[PDB]
RNA sequence: UGAAGAGUUUGAUCAUGGCUCAGAUUGAACGCUGGCGGCAGGCCUAACACAUGCAAGUCGAACGGUAACAGGAAGAAGCUUGCUUCUUUGCUGACGAGUGGCGGACGGGUGAGUAAUGUCUGGGAAACUGCCUGAUGGAGGGGGAUAACUACUGGAAACGGUAGCUAAUACCGCAUAACGUCGCAAGACCAAAGAGGGGGACCUUCGGGCCUCUUGCCAUCGGAUGUGCCCAGAUGGGAUUAGCUAGUAGGUGGGGUAACGGCUCACCUAGGCGACGAUCCCUAGCUGGUCUGAGAGGAUGACCAGCCACACUGGAACUGAGACACGGUCCAGACUCCUACGGGAGGCAGCAGUGGGGAAUAUUGCACAAUGGGCGCAAGCCUGAUGCAGCCAUGCCGCGUGUAUGAAGAAGGCCUUCGGGUUGUAAAGUACUUUCAGCGGGGAGGAAGGGAGUAAAGUUAAUACCUUUGCUCAUUGACGUUACCCGCAGAAGAAGCACCGGCUAACUCCGUGCCAGCAGCCGCGGUAAUACGGAGGGUGCAAGCGUUAAUCGGAAUUACUGGGCGUAAAGCGCACGCAGGCGGUUUGUUAAGUCAGAUGUGAAAUCCCCGGGCUCAACCUGGGAACUGCAUCUGAUACUGGC
């Protein structure tokens, strides 16, 4: 009959439509930090981190991301930026 | 400290870590007589200094790895 | 359950009067009481202990009326805080509302006291009880309703005890038809001190 | 999520109502933290209704658990 | 601290030895019989499938709309022609669905799977918390669809596919950035909504503004129960079951979560478990407890309290504080009902009913009145939960089936020192009295909040609205022939079943003639059979009696307590070596064994022991014991262990 899978049979691709594609751009957003070690200058990369926390910060602030996962992104990347010549 | 004891290796093929054996000391609970039981533990161990039949102190801890919840804390007698 | 049938074999099998059709058919018997329980007894005699021992049985139980499983119940509670069963015992099945309503005198036997304790007629600490299985307190009060205290049955009964001696560990007075309860009574007081060897070995095993 | 409540206990003919402080998971009458006296209906040669610990129940309401209505107003008529 | 012993090999007699028994426990079973009140128990089998009906709903004090009732308004002026009808309209109290929210993960059912890193006890470190109930702040304004409804396309229809309308405390941004987080840093990031009532001064389409009471939104830190994760120490049986393990055991680099970890991907190693029993098979859910017995040690984990796992079967996902999700989703399998032929939809190991599988296991019960839980600011709604009746000897408990009168023994029978005896005072007929049931008249308590009043400097703007602990009044009941009280009739509605040579209490007449039968054991049965048949009499339990089974006992018959091996089972032909078991005579050290004293934990229930109430006990319970332990300190230091 109805009682909450016919609601959320729904609205769960319209979570999807939202949540999931915040997911997929912020994963598109550290991706291209992998690219800006390739420039031959840290400046540049440098650049590109603080291109990419903005969107880490959206779902730290919102607390999906504020355990761990977030801190661990972070400090990963700052790391890749601290061994370049 | 929760627990610590002593105990005898009996291997030593790890880089990381040892087996320990370690007596029970009880009384059978209806034979009444004395019994020794060994008993083995996986030990955690980064120096990989104390070996085979050297007799070892042990100090217990959160999981280290799956079956590792103990750490070594010094070596007693060295057997040669 | 309880025994239903003809009489006097009961009087025969315990070889004394039980009150049962005990009019002027009492007087110097000439009813096989004392006498002749079923026809033989001369002839083949084995002389069985177990058979004094099932005699007892019966014997120690049938005085009071209780059954089987009622008076191991009261064993129960003899047998427990050392042993001395007897007396122990004593104190318990002298103490039953139908035992207390015959020493009292509105019956002449214990089930006479005990179909007028049924009858709704017998109070007890001021209100009504109907059930034998009750024991009475020391220094409370056993009283007779008044829609009972002029049967014919019951007059009788007050007759028949002011013609006997009377029992010390109560007292009533018969011009209310009330008094008081004073003690569970002693084995040595109700009759004498001896020993019975039979009913301290009773029952299990 | 604790609460105070006067719980069934006896059920049939002739129950006894026990006073207790108790966590709202599962069960109506299953765990319970703290035991603190008895309404009991029998007043028959006893003076043994309404019995409530004073110490205990100061210990939780306000401070951890909520107060049922059927004992907010037996707080103040204690074996009274 | 509690205390069952006996029978049978033989000419036997003492020993030895198999077999068997009296008792207690049970949700038990067959059969005969079965009266009245109470407490408990009533598919441990196929984890086999289910007709009919019902089990988790709720909120109009967010609101687009209007199923319903009575009103307000507007029409037809109705026939149903003297009433207040019919038809519309959310205006209003309201509310069949729809949007939205809270909770659906609890309350019930069950033992199939599982000898388990499952579970219990006792500890531990890296880990959770929506709601409930506090604490400090915010409390601005927009943007974007759609169900209901109306149509199009197919169906008889549940309902699929497809166009259109439209509301929000729903959905998503911007500003703000808190009691949140980060970089040396300009900074970079996450919100939110009102709503119902009332009123002083003034304005007013006197609804609105403003103020204020009640109650909502958003963020962050608490309060406190409980959930995840891991480690000792234990769990049914087994070795004429010996091997089993490539994510198994270990390393080295990268990832995932609220956290642990071979949780997970890759590159390398040959480890690990196992005789103190791995592999594998049958059996079995765990604990509190229950419970046999002298006790040990097992057995047993239906009921009540707490865990595990299952939801026809297998495997995933969506959502949340919480799910490998009873009665949800979804795919596939096995089985079934409906068809107008489009195909569609299911699963009672819930509560009541029904068929299989069996030795064998409730009504197709009354109501939501109260109480719990869910929702509701609240009146209320929901409930096979719960109250509260029935059915069934299955256990236990209270209580029955009445009294008087009646013969040197009626009539019959049974046995005849043939004299008498005896069933039996029993019967006939004659008179008295009723517990329990049947049937009447009276009749509680579970009832309070709620409706109205009164009061409270209630929170305010003190006794408007509203609202609360008491008080004054009218009231709310399924059960019910209730609890309890008094009567109306009549012995009326009521007694079985083995046992009687000996163990083992009851006696020994005739018939049969090793047959017919009896039987637990010993043994009985060929011309008086104390044992069968047939008897009359006699004993014992009793709404039970006989006949069995499960699990123990007797059983020392697996031996700790507590054995057997010269010859009654078995000393292994002898010496060598050996894991394990035992170890001189002393001092010093340690406190692992042991022992002492503290702090905890062994939940509630329960045996035992002391008090109280139900008419007694059971039951409902106030207290003390106990769960001999397992932890955290402190302490003795004799002896075993260790140094």
């Amino acid at each position: 009959n109805i009682k909450s899978a016919k609601k959320r049979a729904i609205q769960s691709e319209k979570a999807r439509k939202h949540n999931a594609s915040r997911r997929s751009m912020m994963r598109t957003f550290i991706k291209k930090v992998y690219a800006a070690i390739e420039a031959g200058d840290k400046a540049a990369a440098q650049k590109a981190f603080n291109e990419m926390q903005p969107i880490v910060d959206r779902q730290a602030a919102k607390g999906l991301i504020h355990k761990n996962k977030a801190a661990r992104h972070k400090a990963n990347l700052t790391a890749q930026i601290n061994k370049l010549a | 400290k929760i627990r610590t004891l002593q105990g005898r290796v009996v291997s030593d093929k790890m880089e990381k870590s040892i087996v320990v054996a370690i007596e029970r000391f009880v009384k059978h609970p209806i034979y009444g007589k004395f019994i020794k039981r060994t008993t083995k533990l996986h030990v955690h161990d980064e120096n990989n200094e104390c070996g085979i039949g050297d007799v070892v102190e042990i100090r217990e801890c959160r999981p280290l790895s799956k079956t590792k919840s103990w750490t070594l804390v010094r070596v007693v007698e060295k057997a040669v | 359950a309880r025994y239903l049938g003809p009489k006097l074999k009961l009087s025969r099998r315990e070889g004394t009067d039980l009150f049962l059709k005990s009019g002027v058919r009492a007087i110097d018997t000439k009813c096989k009481i004392e006498q002749a329980p079923g026809q033989h007894g001369a002839r083949k005699p084995r002389l069985s202990d177990y058979g004094v021992q099932l005699r007892e049985k019966q014997k120690v139980r049938r005085i009071y009326g209780v059954l089987e499983r009622q008076f191991r119940n009261y064993y129960k509670e003899a047998a427990r805080l050392k042993g001395n069963t007897g007396e122990n015992l004593l104190a318990l099945l002298e103490g039953r509302l139908d035992n207390v309503v015959y020493r009292m005198g509105f019956g002449a036997t214990r089930a006479e006291a005990r179909q007028l304790v049924s009858h709704k007629a017998i109070m007890v600490n001021g209100r009504v009880v109907n059930i034998a299985s009750y024991q009475v307190s020391p220094n409370d009060v056993v009283s007779i309703r008044e829609k009972a205290k002029k049967q014919s049955r019951v007059k009788a009964a007050l007759e028949l005890a002011e013609q006997r001696e009377k029992p010390t560990w109560l007292e009533v007075d018969a011009g209310k038809m009330e008094g008081t309860f004073k003690r569970k009574p002693e084995r040595s007081d109700l009759s004498a001190d001896i020993n019975e060897h039979l009913i301290v070995e009773l029952y299990s095993k | 999520m604790v609460t105070i409540r006067l719980a069934r206990h006896g059920a049939k003919k002739r129950p006894f109502y026990q006073v207790v402080v108790a966590d709202s998971r599962n069960a109506r009458n299953g765990r319970f933290i703290e035991r603190v006296g008895f309404f009991n209906p029998i007043a028959s040669e006893k003076e043994e209704g309404t019995r409530l610990d004073l110490d205990r129940i100061a210990h939780w309401v306000g401070q951890g658990a909520t107060i049922s209505d059927r004992v907010a107003a037996l707080i103040k008529e204690v074996n009274k």
